């Protein structure tokens, strides 16, 4: 079992936090919020670094480029914005979604961004030019998550329509539709580190690890609460192999990936834990909560 | 919008 203990509480977003992500170089935590702001924080000391501003409405997601130099954010203002973190400059505004942009991610090479929107599409963007390369008719409901696989050749998307779909980055073809019994809304999805699996949250208080090629669910994680929000989930791999997720009961849940047993529950937030992230090299978790809390927390374990 | 609930 891990022994994550609270080290720092980070405050100053003035509305609900929506997402936290560690920079791939491990130096920084980025946060996004309904307050229309991005904030940067020191990953090891929790020290506030800077605020990045420009969206006209709240932000639902933020993501780092592979070299830790750029961010992309997804906003209710129907745009995504690419940011140079060190200068704070908005390099590009990605326009084309027709409704709230909810999720986003760079590909590993970081020349591309993928986004998902309440307009039910997935879009693939050129980072350098800011242009939308493709618009995928991905879902019949809002798109809750988009993620590239390890070599960027595939995209997984999830939607309240109950589907998780796999897309060929190059062609835009749907290569797979994963069916979950009773089609509960899918609130989060992401590839496993090896790209062979997808971790999917559904709004029935359940997380599942799927061999998506075989359409086989390998693991199921429960005990937490998730029926209303798109809570992120992670693979913790720096120490023990765990699954990490926020919960609507204000806790962070940690499970043994193989045994599916809850190994830890982190107490301290006062509202829904919407987002968790795992540091790339140290056993450190960042968590963030909604409007009644507005804090980000950094926790560390010796294993 | 991620910060707002989806009525089940």
């Amino acid at each position: 079992k891990p022994n994550y203990a609270l080290k720092f509480t980070l405050a100053g977003h003035t509305k609900a936090v929506s997402s936290v992500k560690f920079s791939p170089n491990g130096e920084w935590l980025a946060s996004s919020s309904a307050d229309k702001l991005i904030k940067i924080w020191g990953a090891y000391d929790g020290k506030f670094e800077k605020t990045i501003s420009g969206h006209k409405l709240g932000i639902s997601d933020v993501a780092w480029s592979s070299d830790s130099n750029l961010l992309v954010s997804a906003s209710d203002d129907k745009t995504l914005k690419i940011w140079d973190v060190s200068s704070g400059k908005c390099l590009k505004t990605l326009k084309g979604h027709s409704n709230y942009v909810f999720c986003c991610n760079f590909n590993p090479q970081s020349n591309l961004i993928v986004s998902g929107s309440f307009d039910e599409s997935v879009r693939i963007w050129d980072v350098k030019t800011g242009k939308c390369l493709k618009t995928l008719p991905a879902h019949s409901d809002p798109v809750s998550a988009v993620h590239f696989n390890r070599d960027g050749s595939l995209i997984v998307s999830s939607s309240y329509d109950g589907l998780c779909r796999i897309w060929d980055t190059a062609s835009g073809q749907c290569l797979k539709t994963l069916i979950d019994d009773d089609n509960p809304p899918v609130s989060f999805v992401k590839f496993s580190p090896n790209g062979k699996y997808i971790l999917a949250a559904t709004l029935d208080n359940t997380l599942k690890l799927w061999d998506y090629s075989k359409g086989k669910c390998l693991k199921t994680y429960t005990g937490h609460k998730n029926e209303k929000y798109c809570i992120f989930a992670n693979f913790s791999v720096t120490g023990g192999k765990w699954i990490v997720s926020g919960s609507e009961d204000n806790l962070v849940y940690i499970w043994n990936l193989q045994t599916k047993e809850i190994v830890q529950k982190l107490q301290g937030h006062t509202d829904v834990v919407i987002s968790t992230a795992c540091h790339p090299t140290e056993n450190i978790i960042a968590s963030a909560a909604l409007e009644n809390d507005k804090t980000i927390k950094l926790w560390k374990s010796d294993c | 919008m991620r910060t707002e609930p989806r009525p089940p």
